[PDB]
């Protein structure tokens, strides 16, 4: 009912981790669980040294996951997918630098083929032309959007297979 | 002809006319691989910030801007600055980046038609102290790749003690100092296996 | 004696015609180009790729676990 | 002799070997042929005596590659297991020479084992094979893995050699007089003796020291000690629960004998019968032949092997290891339904290539004959089982098969050991038990009858129609892999060779599973267990007996064995042990599910659709000219066969050893 | 049977009444094509169907096309054997 209500913090269905007693109670049992598997070996065993290990990193993990938001019944950490920058375990961040990881692996194959055009090129790859191309390919986005305003990036339908004949010829 | 660093292997051939290769030392043939102007120009840019890093690396350590909260370990300091200006610092590389090439800024597109004339580390700053004569001008660029280069060096190995010590720069050996064995502690497979 | 025949992977077969004393290299003729020519075969280029790339995303979680900072 | 000739040159051409990959991709077809004819080598460019080099420098490569694996597992045992434990106490401690990472809580994988170790359980019997060898020593462990790691080396040598040795006029690999008389008089004969001697000279001493508890590296470092006049085999060790160590190296001394004799008496030429054979003799001298026969007989001896590992003793300690056991049996089960499968494809092979014998020219009663034996074994066996669900259901178990209701007697199965009564025990466990056979036995035998029939039919009617048929003539011509001959004459889909195989490997991985799960649910109910007190002791199986009572019906087949016997395996996430099994029965069932697609569909939907998201592709200008091409037929087929039987025998495998994990432990 | 058509694309390589196997094609003169002759399909009662002549057709398109009638399907087309409808 009011503009504030908007951001996802401000929901009924979620709580803070930190003061979810769900997400309380499955790090503790978490931790009860490791801490038992580990009493059965000897104490001063490597495997002793590794479970120690394993109930220090669940518990810097608690720690971390704490001000993150989580359902009232479950208490498991939530992945905030609304488009708020500016929220623990947005999907903005992560979306923004796979987006621009997966274009630029696109665009630079997309250039080795224009480069190359050969079966033979594709077969035996050219190594320093595809290194080149790889490396080049970290300003895909300005790149890109300027091919595409300058129609290098997409040709006429007329130029293309267009599929299977429909009617009589 | 055997290359003048390295006796026992043959001489790199595409390296030549450029300052500072002396010895020209090309072992694994990078220059032959790829373009020797942008690797000229990948060596200078590296040169450049990393002598500028290693004073600035010194300076952090005892002096810092007003506020600017300090931090001893200068590879901490990354953290500990002001995000604002740490990103203002990141607006300024990037604007003199895209303006100093153009926009010709790939392995393709610079050092391609116009542009490819243009000396591969020459931006045109600061070329009013350049010498007139050619003698001194080589020198000098011979002088600013020898300095990059010690710089280059000189940061890593600034770098790598401070995550040895754990601590700052300017003491080398700190307080009850015994050597750098348990630093790298992760678990390897020979270690782990003896 | 020098025989032919007709195989593509020994085209020739010498017989001795007496106890000799000759060097006969059982090693193969490996050239770099050749060695550097089968790893540019795109195979080798994208494997070395994906391991490359599996590796990093290996050592990331190891040195990164259960990504706290986010 | 001229090694000049070997050069990384065409290490870069990938499918010079083959003269129809000349024009060097054009599309990914071409990928897909080269894979498909590598190994071909009868197709490829070159002689029959290149043929030859190949073939048998191939041969010295993967004895290399499994010298380097055994190597491999001997470094495995000696560095990162917990050997040392298991040999002190086997019972308490579970065999594990395998360690896993701690990468992103993957240590959870790690199950304890021992006190100081912590790792994953080894199914395989490698600690029981040491402990038989007389390998008690972390050195020992170490020169076994260097001593596989310098035969792997030697071989990878003369497969290297061999491969320009062998000239045009070599011949030494068609004088099957001398191979098969080099081979059963020292490789068979000679290898026995001496693998006697080594028994009687190290393992003998060794494991008597063991069993009798003492652990003195003097000792470490007088045959026929203990055992009694008992007949061997009647009488196991009571300390260990196996075969006397001296027995077995008597049988392998007699064993060695026996076959020095046999090749002696060829020798002297004693055999007389030659002429039954000499039909054989000058139609089977043929790679294809010989390999179809081989891979026949390993697949015959692994089925014995995988029987006799179980129900004859002879490893320290194995039949109390029921996972051990377990997984041993169903492996050489599955090997041998794949060199079964595998000698039919070869025998196939061998009919297109050369003349077939003149049994082929009454193909028709057979293949008729065996059609109604099929058709009548799995009507009545399967139909008794049908049968039984359906009278279960309707309320009258009066009117059922089973050993209450009307049974049917399994008379012919006979005992022949002569044992004593009674059963075997070795700490709290059942190590040998008589199997007693019922209706549900009876019932469960003539289904593997069926199924073993009905994969033999599919086979036979690939070799005996392989070289044409009523439907089409020129089959030869055709081939030996093709999909068809064309929508005409009805249709002629998977008429070739090997379509018949691609049908009975789905026939033979149906057969061992119903194998499997027959053995897996009769050792549970009727076999393994523990006991609770001339003393009588109350037998309490892991399955609990039902295997008598609910076998008798599908639905308890599904109930009892795959439901409720599931609960380990589904339950297992939790569990350090066994996570990793629950989401490999996951994982498996997926892939399974997953080959369907290439079961069911075609290749010109999947083409149609290439080409309209090429479209896409060209449009924006990304033209691969290598140009994408839908799987052929035979791939589509042979792709969706492969994921099928990976998992499903994924399932069974996690399930099987999930259970057997959690059981014992 | 089926029914097997000539288009004027065919230029009279003679590839599919090679792989023919009922022999249901032959070569005629022709003008359409520098061959001078282009396949014919007389024999169309003995078709099978297995589309071995549109397999060896080489030009873009099949210049010899099979039509499938499973509905009037004869013993010629069907190759029946051990039955006969004659
Ligand atoms: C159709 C679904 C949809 C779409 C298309 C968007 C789109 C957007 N939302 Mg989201 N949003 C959604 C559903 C959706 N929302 C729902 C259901 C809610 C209620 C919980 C919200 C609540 C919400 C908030 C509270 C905010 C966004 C923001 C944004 C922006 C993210 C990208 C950005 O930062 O651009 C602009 C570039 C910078 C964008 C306008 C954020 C935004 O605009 O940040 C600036 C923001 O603050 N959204
Ligand atoms: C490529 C070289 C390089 C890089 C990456 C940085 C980076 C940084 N410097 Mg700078 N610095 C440099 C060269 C460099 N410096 C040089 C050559 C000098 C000598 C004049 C300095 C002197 C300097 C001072 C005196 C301070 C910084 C500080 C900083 C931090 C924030 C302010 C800023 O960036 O401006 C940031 C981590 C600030 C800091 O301490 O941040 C914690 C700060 O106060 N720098
Ligand atoms: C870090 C911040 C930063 C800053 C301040 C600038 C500044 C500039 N860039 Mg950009 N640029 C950046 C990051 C940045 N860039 C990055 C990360 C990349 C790689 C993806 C590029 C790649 C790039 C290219 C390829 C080009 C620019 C250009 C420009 C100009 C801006 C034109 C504009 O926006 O017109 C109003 C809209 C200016 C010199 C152009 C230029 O300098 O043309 C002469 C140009 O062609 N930039
Ligand atoms: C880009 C990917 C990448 C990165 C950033 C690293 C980074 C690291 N690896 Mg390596 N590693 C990689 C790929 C990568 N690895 C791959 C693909 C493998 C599989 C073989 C390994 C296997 C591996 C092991 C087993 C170990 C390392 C170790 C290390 C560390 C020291 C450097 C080293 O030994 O490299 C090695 C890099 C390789 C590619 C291995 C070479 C493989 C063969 C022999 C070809 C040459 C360092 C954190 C060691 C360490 O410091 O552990 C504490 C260590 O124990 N790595
Ligand atoms: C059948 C053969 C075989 C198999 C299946 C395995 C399997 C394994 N070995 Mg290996 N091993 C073998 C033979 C084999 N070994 C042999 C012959 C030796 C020497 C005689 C060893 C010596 C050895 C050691 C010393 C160790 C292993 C380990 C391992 C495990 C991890 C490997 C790893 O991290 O690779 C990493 C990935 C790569 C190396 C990439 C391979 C491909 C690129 C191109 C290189 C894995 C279960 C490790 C283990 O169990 O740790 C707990 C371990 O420490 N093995
Ligand atoms: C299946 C195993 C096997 C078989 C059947 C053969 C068969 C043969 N080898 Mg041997 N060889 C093998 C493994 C095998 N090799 C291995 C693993 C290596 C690597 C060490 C070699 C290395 C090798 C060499 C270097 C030579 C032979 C030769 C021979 C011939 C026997 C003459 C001889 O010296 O006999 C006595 C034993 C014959 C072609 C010789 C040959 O062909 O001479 C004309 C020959 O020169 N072999
Ligand atoms: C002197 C003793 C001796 C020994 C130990 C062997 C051992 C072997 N020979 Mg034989 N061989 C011998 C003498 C011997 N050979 C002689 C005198 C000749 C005549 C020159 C041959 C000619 C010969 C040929 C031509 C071939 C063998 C092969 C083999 C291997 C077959 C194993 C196999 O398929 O198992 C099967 C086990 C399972 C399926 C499980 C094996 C390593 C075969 C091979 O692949 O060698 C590399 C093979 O093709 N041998
Ligand atoms: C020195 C004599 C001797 C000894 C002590 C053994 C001992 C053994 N043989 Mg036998 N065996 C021998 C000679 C011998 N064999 C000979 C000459 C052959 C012919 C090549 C075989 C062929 C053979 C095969 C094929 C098998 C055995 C097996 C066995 C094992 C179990 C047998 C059992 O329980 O029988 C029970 C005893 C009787 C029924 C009493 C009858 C004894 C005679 C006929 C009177 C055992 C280690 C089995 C094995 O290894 O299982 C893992 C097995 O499968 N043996
Ligand atoms: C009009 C216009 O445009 O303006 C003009 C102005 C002007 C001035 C005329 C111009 C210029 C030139 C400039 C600004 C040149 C600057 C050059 C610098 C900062 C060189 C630093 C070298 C550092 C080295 C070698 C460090 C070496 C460090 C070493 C070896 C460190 C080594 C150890 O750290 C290590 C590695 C571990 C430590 O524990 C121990 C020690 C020993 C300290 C221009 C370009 O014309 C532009
Ligand atoms: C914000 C947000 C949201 C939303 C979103 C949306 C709704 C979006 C949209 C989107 C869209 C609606 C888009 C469109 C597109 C279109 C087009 C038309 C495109 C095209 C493209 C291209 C052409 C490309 C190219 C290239 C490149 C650039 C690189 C790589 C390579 C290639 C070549 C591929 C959500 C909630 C989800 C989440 C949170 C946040
Ligand atoms: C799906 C399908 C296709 C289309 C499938 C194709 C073209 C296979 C795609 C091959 C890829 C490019 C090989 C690379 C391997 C996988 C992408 C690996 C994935 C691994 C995951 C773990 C990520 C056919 O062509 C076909 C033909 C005949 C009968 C059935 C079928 C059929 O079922």
């Amino acid at each position: 009912n009011t503009p504030e209500h908007w951001t996802i913090k401000a929901s009924k269905r979620l709580e803070l981790c930190k003061d979810n007693k769900a997400y309380k109670k499955k790090f503790k049992d978490e931790l009860y669980k490791t801490e038992k598997q580990q009493k059965k070996y000897a104490t001063g065993s490597a495997v002793y040294a590794r479970f120690n290990k394993k109930i220090a990193q669940i518990k810097n993990r608690q720690e971390a996951y704490g001000d993150r938001l989580c359902g009232k019944q479950d208490g498991n950490p939530r992945v905030v997918a609304t488009g708020e920058w500016n929220v623990r375990a947005s999907v903005m961040w992560p979306a923004s630098i796979f987006l621009y990881t997966a274009g630029w692996i696109g665009w630079a194959g997309r250039s080795y083929l224009i480069r190359t055009n050969d079966e033979t090129k594709e077969l035996n790859i050219d190594v320093p032309l595809a290194l080149t191309c790889m490396a080049s390919g970290f300003s895909w986005p300005v790149a890109a959007w300027q091919e595409i305003v300058n129609g290098e990036m997409a040709v006429p339908s007329s130029q293309i297979h267009p599929g299977g004949p429909y009617t009589q010829s | 002809s055997s290359s003048k660093s390295l006796p026992f292997l043959p001489k790199p051939q595409n390296l030549g006319g450029l300052a500072g290769g002396d010895a020209e030392f090309d072992p694994l043939g990078f220059s032959d691989t790829f373009d020797v102007k942008w690797l000229r120009e990948s060596e200078l840019k590296h040169g450049r910030v990393c002598m500028l890093a290693t004073v600035g690396f010194v300076a952090e350590q005892y002096i810092q801007f007003p506020g600017f909260t300090p931090a001893e370990d200068a590879l901490q300091a990354i953290y500990t600055a002001p995000p604002n200006i740490t990103a203002l610092l990141l607006f300024a590389c990037g604007y003199i980046e895209s303006s100093a090439y153009d926009g010709k800024l790939t392995m393709l597109d610079m050092f391609d038609g116009e542009g490819a004339k243009r000396a591969p580390g020459d931006l045109n700053f600061g070329k009013r102290f350049l010498p007139g004569d050619k003698a001194a001008a080589d020198d000098l660029a011979t002088k600013e790749l020898s300095n990059g280069r010690l710089a280059m060096l000189a940061f890593a190995g600034m770098v790598h003690h401070n995550l040895v010590v754990k601590g700052p720069l300017f003491p080398l050996f700190p307080e009850g100092w015994a050597g750098p064995q348990g630093s790298w502690d992760l678990d390897s497979t020979a270690g782990a296996l003896n | 004696i020098v025989m032919k025949t007709n195989d593509w992977d020994q085209p020739e077969i010498q017989l001795s015609t007496g106890a000799s004393n000759q060097i006969n290299y059982i090693t193969p003729v490996v050239a770099s180009d050749d060695i550097k020519a089968w790893l540019s075969l795109n195979v080798n280029f994208f494997s070395i790729l994906a391991l490359l790339t599996v590796g990093g995303i290996i050592e990331i979680q190891r040195f990164f676990p259960d990504t706290l900072y986010w | 002799a001229i090694f000049r000739y070997v050069n990384a040159t065409l290490w870069s051409k990938a499918g010079h070997f083959n003269k129809a990959l000349s024009k060097g991709a054009k599309t990914t077809t071409w990928i897909w042929n080269l894979h498909a004819s590598a190994h071909d080598f009868d197709i490829q460019q070159g002689s029959a005596g290149l043929i030859a080099r190949k073939v048998f420098s191939s041969g010295l490569a993967h004895l290399s590659l499994v010298f380097f694996w055994l190597g491999g597992m001997h470094f495995h045992g000696a560095y990162l297991s917990n050997y040392s434990a298991w040999l002190k106490d086997p019972k308490s401690v579970a065999p594990s020479s395998h360690i896993a990472y701690s990468l992103v809580g993957q240590d959870i994988l790690n199950s304890y084992t021992s006190q100081y170790f912590s790792g994953i359980t080894i199914t395989s019997g490698f600690f029981q094979l040491y402990r038989s060898e007389g390998i008690v020593t972390q050195s020992q462990l170490k020169y076994a893995c260097a001593a596989s790691l310098i035969a792997t080396l030697i071989c990878l040598s003369g497969s290297y050699l061999h491969m320009q040795l062998m000239s045009k006029f070599t011949s030494f690999y068609k004088k099957f007089q001398s191979l098969s008389q080099s081979h059963l008089i020292i490789m068979f004969g000679f290898g026995s003796v001496s693998f006697s001697a080594h028994q009687i000279h190290e393992a003998l001493p060794i494991n008597s020291l063991l069993d009798s508890g003492i652990w003195d590296p003097q000792l470490f470092s007088a045959i026929l000690l203990g055992t009694p006049s008992a007949i061997t085999g009647k009488l196991l060790n009571p300390s260990t629960g196996s075969i006397f160590l001296s027995q077995v190296a008597a049988h392998h001394l007699a064993v060695g004998i026996v076959f020095i004799t046999l090749g002696l008496i060829k020798w002297c030429n004693l055999f007389f019968s030659r002429n039954a054979i000499l039909s054989l003799r000058l139609a089977y001298m043929d790679y294809h032949a010989q390999l179809s026969i081989n891979l026949a007989v390993w697949a015959s001896l692994s089925m014995v092997a995988a029987h006799h590992l179980t129900e004859i003793p002879v490893y320290p300690y194995e039949s109390t290891d029921y996972p051990t056991v377990l997984c041993l049996f169903v492996h050489h089960a599955c090997l041998s339904g794949f060199f079964t499968v595998a000698s039919g494809a070869h025998a196939s092979i061998f009919v297109i290539r050369q003349l077939p014998t003149s049994e082929i020219r009454h193909r028709d009663p057979i293949i008729g004959h065996l059609i109604w034996v099929c058709i009548a074994l799995g009507l009545h066996s399967f139909g008794l089982y049908c049968h039984n669900d359906t009278l279960e259901a309707l309320g009258r178990p009066e009117d059922t098969f089973c050993d209450n209701s009307i049974q049917l007697k399994p008379i012919f199965a006979k005992q022949f050991l002569g044992l004593q009564p009674g059963i075997e025990v070795l700490d709290g466990k059942i190590v040998r038990m008589t199997q007693e056979l019922g209706t549900a036995d009876f019932m469960v035998h003539h289904i593997h009858a069926f199924t073993i029939h009905v994969t033999l039919l599919i086979l036979l009617k690939g070799v005996l129609y392989a070289r044409n048929s009523r439907l089409v003539s020129d089959k030869l011509e055709l081939g030996f892999a093709y999909p068809c001959d064309g929508p005409g004459r009805g249709g002629t889909c998977q008429i070739s060779p090997w379509d018949h195989l691609f049908l009975a490997v789905f026939w033979m991985y149906n057969c061992l599973s119903v194998v499997i799960f027959h053995y897996f649910w009769k050792m549970q109910s009727d076999v393994w267990g523990s006991y609770v007190h001339h003393s009588s002791l109350t037998c309490s199986h892991y399955s609990q007996g039902d295997f008598s009572v609910n076998s008798i019906t599908i639905n308890g087949w599904l109930r009892n064995l795959l439901w409720s016997e599931a609960s380990q395996v589904i339950q297992s996430y939790a569990l350090p042990s066994i996570c990793s099994y629950g989401f490999i029965f996951l994982a498996a069932h997926f892939v399974w599910a997953f080959s369907l697609m290439f079961l069911f569909s075609g290749r010109a939907y999947w083409q149609e659709l290439i080409e309209s998201i090429l479209w896409s592709h060209h449009k924006l200008k990304i033209v691969p000219h290598i140009q994408p091409r839908a799987l052929s037929i035979s791939q589509g087929r042979a792709v969706g066969l492969t994921h099928y039987v990976l998992g499903g025998i994924g399932c069974t495998w996690a399930f099987i050893i999930s259970r057997m994990l959690v059981l014992t432990t | 049977s089926h029914a097997v058509k000539i288009y004027d694309t065919c230029i009279g390589c003679t590839l599919c009444v090679r792989a023919c196997p009922t022999d249901v094609l032959e070569m005629v003169p022709a003008t359409v094509n520098a061959a001078k002759q282009v396949a014919s399909s007389p024999r169309v009662e003995d078709c099978v169907g297995c589309k071995r002549c549109e397999t060896a057709c080489p030009t873009d398109f099949l210049s010899i096309r099979v039509y499938l009638q499973e509905n009037e399907e004869t013993q010629y087309s069907l190759g029946l054997d051990l039955a006969d409808w004659s």
